[PDB]
């Protein structure tokens, strides 16, 4: 459990870094890729992002989530605006911010998925 | 309103966008 703790805190000074409106961690999960829908085509894309899904929250508690990307200096930080953008589909969470842009992720671990959409959820309960 | 190693893009569903 030790160095959980440690790892975490450092976790969070490389998300700081990169995005200082950070403020903690809600919750990880380990080896997630990350898709985009191309609807100007109809397919999906998958991207260059794979590596470690953090969701955070900012100092106003308002919940995202970063993918600390393994294969380049792009990271990606995105919001989750309201709790029905975010769907469980398939194996895959698909995330809808309004206006026709569709993001999917895909979680090594089938566990962390379903988890991660609940605390998605109840993060946004209110 | 919708409806409907890494996996390769084509293995992801849909979404559909109604009016």
């Amino acid at each position: 459990e030790d160095e959980n703790i440690l790892r975490n805190a450092v976790n969070l000074q490389v998300l700081k870094f990169h995005y200082p409106e950070i403020e903690s961690i809600i919750d990880i999960a380990s080896h997630v890729a990350v898709y985009q829908f191309d609807v100007g085509s109809q397919k999906w894309l998958k991207t260059s992002i794979e590596g470690t899904f953090f969701l955070v929250k900012d100092q106003r508690a308002r919940v995202g989530y970063v993918i600390l990307n393994r294969n380049s200096p792009e990271n990606l930080y995105l919001f989750i605006n309201h709790p029905s953008n975010v769907h469980l589909v398939d194996r895959y969470l698909i995330h809808r911010t309004e206006n026709q842009h569709v993001v999917g992720l895909w979680m090594f671990d089938p566990n962390d998925m379903s988890r991660i959409f609940n605390i998605v959820k109840e993060s946004l309960l209110r | 309103a919708m409806s409907f190693h890494s996996p390769a893009a084509s293995n992801l569903p849909i979404p559909t966008f109604l009016h």
